């Protein structure tokens, strides 16, 4: 069926040099290439955050202590203080 | 900020409050009561206390003896008139 075969063939053909062969794109004035695989090749993270998002940012946790390993000057004032609140028990 | 802790604080809470007080009064008022009405010293005589010992304890506590007394100043007073007029 010419209709169809050339039609399709056509079909076929037309983007073949859009895809196939890199010769850029006859009928397109502005080019294909610069738009996806070079300037929104980084489109994701032009979309997201780069270099904190993208790369992810392995951090490593900030360290919390426990009470500053001094027992004394805060312990027999909490004995103190409990001596009071059970005078208010 | 952590495990605090007042269940314990017991042993040097127990002076300032008030049954502490009425405790160290009433367990040095028990021990030195008599149990069961002992050394009430029932027995005794001084060549007067007979007298006393069976008119004028709480038991008898009858006035009669001062009747007596009275009858000993019908006995004194009278005698007195004797001695008198």
């Amino acid at each position: 069926q010419d209709l169809y075969l050339r039609e399709l063939k056509d079909t076929k053909l037309a983007p073949s040099t859009l895809q196939d062969a890199e010769g850029n794109v006859k009928p397109w004035n502005p080019p294909q290439k610069p738009n996806l695989p070079e300037l929104e090749l980084q489109g994701p993270e032009a979309l997201k955050a780069y270099t904190e998002q993208n790369v992810e940012t392995a951090h490593v946790a900030k360290e919390s202590e426990e009470g500053e390993s001094e027992p004394i000057e805060e312990d027999w004032l909490v004995l103190d203080d409990a001596e009071e609140t059970k005078e208010s028990h | 900020v952590s495990t605090l802790i007042p269940p314990k604080v017991v042993s040097s809470k127990n002076i300032g409050s008030a049954p502490n007080a009425k405790r160290i009064a009433n367990v040095v008022h028990f021990y030195k009561s008599l149990p069961q009405g002992p050394a009430p010293a029932i027995k005794a005589n001084t060549r007067l206390a007979r007298y006393k010992a069976k008119y004028f304890d709480g038991d008898n506590a009858s006035g009669k003896p001062l009747w007596h007394f009275a009858l000993g100043i019908i006995a004194f007073g009278y005698s007195m008139e004797y001695y008198f007029h």
